[PDB]
Parts: C-alpha cells; sequence; structure tokens
C-alpha cells in the first residue's frame, strides 16, 4: 500500500516531455521543439501535455499513441520532398516559436498568390532501411470555402494516399486532421494532392523497445524501478498491491483487499495435528 | 537492364505546327500505383536539360502548356500543339522504374 | 530551391584516377538521391549511379568497379572518384538529382564540366 | 488517463479490467488462506514430529 | 439481447466471457473438491486427536 | 495472423490474452504445487496407517 509519489528511475533514458504531448513529438508543434529526435526508455506524459497547436485532432490517435509509448524514440529521416510552383512557408498565429509560423516536421503548402490556382502535384517516398516507417500527412479543413478559395484556389480538392496495403482518399469539408500510416520496407507511399495538404518533410522511423507512464509528479534518479502509475512510483517483491489497478511495467497485480497478510509464524497460545492449541497448554515466552 | 528506344531519330519542324515525338520501352513502366515512370528531358545545345513531362502526362513547372504528353503501358508520346523557335533541342526519354537507367538515343529536332 | 555546382580538372592524364566535386547550396544531403549524369560530346546521356545520403549506392553495370562515389563527412559535398580514365571515356559529366526516385515534378541539374584525356 | 477512449470499448476495457481484478482478488484470498492453513499444519506437523 | 452490437466487438465480448466463464468454474471446482478433502481431513484429525 | 486488424481492437485482444495467460499459468503453478504436497502428504499419511 505504501507508493513512491516520485518517479525514481535511473538507469533508464528518461525525458519529462511536460508541456510536449505524445503525439506532438511527430508533428513538431513549438512546445516539443527539443524532443523531436528523443530517444528514451521512459516517455513521460503529463495532464497539460496538448499534441497540436493548432485547432485539430489525429485518427486513430489511441493506436497512434500505444505504437508511441513502445517506441523508444524516434529517428527522423528527411523524406526529399521539394516543391516547385506552391509556398511551402504558409504560418499561423496560434503556433508561435518567434513569429508566426507553423510545425518544424511537416510543410504547409499554399498557392503562389492568392486564388491563382494549384497544380496536381503528386509525390513519392521509398523505405530504404529495414525498420518500418511512421509516415504522417494532414488534411487541412478550412473554417470557410471562401478562405478555402483563397488558399488552394478555386475548385473541389482531392487528396488521396496510395501504398501496398494502405489505399484511401481525403476530401476536405469546410481544423487539421493528421492521418498517420505503417510503411513496411520496401514499399512506396505517394502523396497524390491537388489542394489542401499538410504535406510532410521527415519520416520518423522507430528505435527499439521501451514503455510509457501518464503521471502527475515529479522525475527522480534514484530508485531501481520497474512499474511506474498514475500517480508516484510501486517498487516490492510482493505478489499483490492496492494503490491503482492501471499500473504499467513490471509490479504486483492488483486486488481489492487492503491487506492480505501471510502468516509466515506459527500459531500462538499466548498465556490440526493437535499437537500446537492441544495436549500443549500453552506456547513458551522464553525461547 | 532495360532499353530506350525512339521514332524518329531527326524531326524538322516550321515555326507553327502540330508535331508529336514517341518513346517506346521494351518493358511495361508502371510501379505499383504512382502513374506510370517515364519523364521527358529537353536540352539545349550548350546547356544542361531540363524536365518538361514527368510521369508520362503530367507537366512540370516552367512548361508552356504546348508540351502535353501522354500514353500508357509501353507506348508513350509527346505532343506539342504549337512550334516556336525555342523548341529546337534534342530529347531525352528516361525510364525511372528499376534500376539500371537507361535514356534513349536521343531525338535531335532540327528546323526547316 | 537547391542550386547545384560542380567542379573539377579539365586536363587529366590517361589511366590516371579521376576526381570531381559537387557542392550544393540551398540546402544540404541529408536525404533522396544523388545522380552523376554522363555525356560524351554528341551522344546520349548514360547514367553511371545515384547515391544515398545514408551511403548505399547503385552502380551502373557497365561500368562496374570503376567509379567509387562517396559523400564527404560535410553534408554540403559529395564527389565522384573514377579509376583508369579512357580516353574513349571523355565526356562532359553532369551533377543533378533526378525527379524520378521520389518528388516527381522537380529536378535540380548542375552546369556540365569539361574533362579531357591527352597527352 | 486525460483523454478519453471510445465510450464502447473503454467500457470494455473496465468490464475485463474488473473481472481480471476480481478473479486476482479471489486468487490472492483463497492463496493466503491456503499457505495459512499449510503453514499452521507444518507447524503443528513438525511439534507432534519432535514428540513422536 | 435486443438489438445486436458489432459483430467484431460482439465476438470480442463473447470470447472474454466464455474465457472468464472457464476461468471461475476450474476456480470453483477447485474450491469446492479442495474442501471436501479439507473437510475430511479435519474430521479426521479431530477424531484421531480425540483417540490420541 | 495473415491480415491485420485494427490496432486498438488489437491491442485490446492482446491484453485479454496477456492477462489469460498470467491466469492459467499462475493457476497451472498453484495447481501442480498444490497437488505434489498432497501427493507427498498422502505417500507419508499411508505409510503412517501401515505402521500404526
Ligand atoms: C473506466 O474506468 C475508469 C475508472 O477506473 C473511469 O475513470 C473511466 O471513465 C472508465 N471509462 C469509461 C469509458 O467510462
Ligand atoms: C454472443 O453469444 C450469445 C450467446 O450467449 C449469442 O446469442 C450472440 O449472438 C453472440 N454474439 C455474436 C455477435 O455472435
Ligand atoms: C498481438 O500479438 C501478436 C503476437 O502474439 C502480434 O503478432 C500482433 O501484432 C499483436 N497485435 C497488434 C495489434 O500489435
Amino acid at each position: 500500500r505504501t507508493n513512491i509519489p516520485r518517479i525514481c528511475s535511473k538507469g533508464k533514458r528518461t525525458v519529462d516531455l511536460g508541456q510536449c504531448g505524445l503525439l506532438g513529438t511527430i508533428t513538431g508543434p513549438p512546445q516539443c521543439d527539443q524532443f523531436l529526435e528523443f530517444s528514451a526508455d521512459l516517455i513521460i506524459e503529463r495532464r497539460e501535455g496538448s499534441d497540436v497547436c493548432y485547432p485539430g485532432k489525429f485518427v486513430n490517435e489511441e493506436a497512434l499513441r500505444q505504437i508511441l509509448r513502445e517506441s523508444g524514440g524516434i529517428d527522423k529521416e528527411a523524406m526529399g520532398f521539394t516543391y516547385s510552383g506552391i509556398r511551402t512557408n504558409g504560418a499561423t498565429s496560434s503556433c508561435r516559436r518567434s513569429g508566426s509560423s507553423f510545425y518544424a516536421e511537416m510543410k504547409w503548402l499554399l498557392s503562389n498568390t492568392d486564388n491563382a490556382a494549384f497544380p496536381q502535384m503528386t509525390k513519392s517516398y521509398k523505405n530504404t532501411r529495414k525498420n518500418p516507417a511512421l509516415i504522417v500527412w494532414g488534411i487541412h479543413h478550412s473554417g470557410s470555402t471562401a478562405e478555402q478559395t483563397k488558399l488552394y484556389g478555386s475548385g473541389n480538392k482531392l487528396v488521396t494516399v496510395g501504398s501496398s496495403n494502405y489505399q484511401q482518399s481525403f476530401v476536405p469539408s469546410p481544423r487539421i486532421d493528421f492521418h498517420w500510416l505503417m510503411l513496411n520496407p520496401n514499399d512506396t507511399v505517394t502523396f497524390s494532392f491537388n489542394g489542401a495538404f499538410i504535406a510532410p518533410d521527415r519520416a520518423s522511423f522507430l528505435r527499439g523497445k521501451s514503455m510509457g507512464i501518464q503521471s502527475g509528479v515529479q522525475v527522480d534518479a534514484d530508485c531501481e524501478g520497474d512499474c511506474y502509475y498514475s500517480g508516484g512510483t510501486i517498487i516490492s517483491n510482493l505478489p499483490f498491491q492496492n494503490i491503482d489497478s492501471r499500473a504499467v511495467g513490471k509490479c504486483p497485480r492488483y486486488v481489492k483487499q487492503r491487506s492480505l497478510l501471510l502468516a509466515t509464524g506459527m500459531k500462538n497460545v499466548p498465556e490440526l495435528f493437535g499437537a500446537i492449541a492441544g495436549f500443549i497448554e500453552n506456547g513458551w515466552e522464553g525461547l | 537492364d532495360i532499353v530506350m528506344t525512339q521514332s524518329p531519330v531527326s524531326l524538322p519542324v516550321t515555326p507553327g505546327e502540330p508535331a508529336s515525338i514517341s518513346c517506346n520501352s521494351s518493358q511495361s513502366l508502371l510501379h505499383s500505383n504512382g502513374y506510370a515512370h517515364l519523364d521527358w528531358y529537353l536540352q539545349k545545345p550548350g546547356q544542361s536539360p531540363k524536365l518538361m513531362i514527368y510521369l508520362g502526362l503530367n507537366r512540370a513547372f516552367g512548361v508552356p502548356d504546348r508540351f502535353s504528353g501522354s500514353g500508357s503501358g509501353t507506348d508513350f508520346t509527346l505532343k506539342i500543339s504549337r512550334v516556336e523557335a525555342e523548341d529546337v533541342g534534342v530529347y531525352y526519354c528516361m525510364q525511372a522504374l528499376q534500376t539500371p537507367f537507361t535514356f534513349g538515343p536521343g531525338t535531335r529536332v532540327d528546323i526547316k | 530551391q537547391v542550386q547545384l555546382q560542380e567542379s573539377g580538372p579539365g586536363l587529366v592524364k590517361p589511366s590516371e584516377t579521376l576526381s570531381l566535386t559537387c557542392s550544393v547550396s540551398g540546402g544540404s544531403i541529408n536525404s533522396y538521391y544523388w545522380t552523376w549524369i554522363r555525356q560524351p560530346p554528341g551522344k546520349g546521356l548514360e547514367w553511371v549511379g545515384y547515391i544515398y545520403h545514408s551511403g548505399s549506392t547503385s552502380y551502373n553495370p557497365s561500368l562496374k568497379s570503376r567509379i567509387t562515389i562517396s559523400v564527404a563527412p560535410s553534408k554540403n559535398h559529395f564527389s565522384l572518384e573514377l579509376t583508369s580514365m579512357t580516353a574513349a571515356d571523355t565526356a562532359v559529366y553532369y551533377c543533378a538529382r533526378l525527379g524520378g526516385h521520389g518528388d516527381y515534378g522537380s529536378d535540380y541539374w548542375g552546369q556540365g564540366t569539361l574533362v579531357t584525356v591527352s597527352s | 488517463e486525460f483523454t478519453e477512449v471510445e465510450k464502447q470499448i473503454g467500457n470494455v476495457i473496465n468490464w475485463t479490467r474488473d473481472s481480471i481484478t476480481e478473479v486476482w482478488s479471489y486468487n490472492a484470498e483463497l492463496l493466503v488462506a491456503m499457505e495459512n492453513q499449510h503453514t499452521i499444519d507444518l507447524a503443528d506437523s513438525e511439534m507432534d514430529k519432535l514428540y513422536e
């Protein structure tokens, strides 16, 4: 029942994300600039941690979080896209490093001037290395149809992403929806678009094996710990616990009872075989 | 190795004509999606080639609307709907499907 | 834009190792394939081999075991190094990244250096 | 813990975790009872063994 | 029961419930059989205690 | 096994199967230890029965 209310996890690479979200380490908001190529064996998340700065949400975000928690950190490799005929310097007032900017890991695509046009550009990336990729893109659902026409020219917009297994299409509906993808090695993604598209710039590659927690306390470097729960660290050799059932790691299993006492000692007769508390009258204190 | 062939060798043009250059292939140049992996290059004399048509039928930036590539499978053809004086030069078609990478023999487009 | 520019010697003795350079500007070699297009005078373009930023390469089978393309430890410099230079191998060497490996509607070529095999 | 999963799958996960909690609580109670009884009987048997 | 749920989560729920049913049936069998052994052992022990 | 299921329901299925694996492994270990102890005690009881 006694828990250390500090995350003491020395001997392991530990990063404290803080204001940075878990999904943010791929997207790259202003609050995750120092965790873009992080490598750790314990990825701690926070209550105030936000995945994005621009208003929007992911798709299969719980699955992506469960992939990222055991990822062991992500290794960014540039996909090599460069764009001719369109502007790749889109910014917003919501995300501010120094001035009005956008994500560091992905590039917002616009037109040359307002209401002009948008060329049908198609791009591709081939996985050279043997680890699976973690490609993610974005679709910009604009606030108004007039703003959509100003940003990406007049007409309907069609964005499709294809691969060996993944094959889908997206249409904006007039604010940013991020869709990820699991890309097997020696497979070519295809980013065909003619409009709103938060185009990727770097590909995330998984480093190894780790485990992620979701806490609200500080980080220490003193214990040799295996399992951490949402309000501290539980270390013991005991088999059962009572603190929290959502603990992640290698820790005692959760039971409802608060005190299960194993009789390490023997039967006390103070002042089944029938010797103790039997023909023997009472126990002895002088031994 | 994938060999490239194209017809004709030298097609002379008058300023103002509908013109057609066709480049053939010895193997179907279709990747897993990604359209058809052949691109068109255009070399000025004493300069470097720059991309005109990518993936068979898509126009690159800086390319006027007169150029229009087309084709599928192993038959690829470049069409020009209006010939001016700045279209003179050697034409190269490149496959980008599998290693090794080869060019065409070249289409020396002269005048008259 | 990723602007490319190449430099190197022009007078090279026969059966001597050739060495060029090609310094990019506007970007750096941290992604994509980098191509070393060959052009003999009056003949067609010949691809000799691309190089990835990691180090993997795919050389030309017709010119195997003659060219060692390597990228410098600095990420804004990659070079060609050809062994056993032949008088029939006199060409106008180019330097480019080609828009067929990836981003399809964008490519950037070099300027075109002159090499000559004579005594 | 911070953002919410879909309600149906979250209720399925809570039902599975509550059933697993019930199974482990019953197993812990029965286990503690089992070796408490066995320790008492082993002490009694050792006492009777030295007596005999 | 009245309206059928989505089929995949329905099979997941049925598989989970049928596994927990097996776990509880096996645990009930062990609990009942172990104490039918222990009640006989306790009665025989009490009779041997009275005898001695 | 061949075509992968949706990731969230697959993680739920693996977590449920791992919990059931832990329960069955603990039950098997406790079962083997309990009935080995009972077999040894039964042999000792039969020897004591023959001796007396
Ligand atoms: C599952 O149970 C927890 C308490 O352990 C609760 O906070 C959470 O809201 C529950 N999930 C759903 C979907 O109701
Ligand atoms: C689940 O099992 C019940 C029987 O207990 C059955 O009536 C029901 O159809 C099953 N659900 C599905 C989705 O097959
Ligand atoms: C579930 O576990 C199996 C191994 O038993 C693994 O192959 C599979 O990928 C896991 N499912 C998911 C969604 O990761």
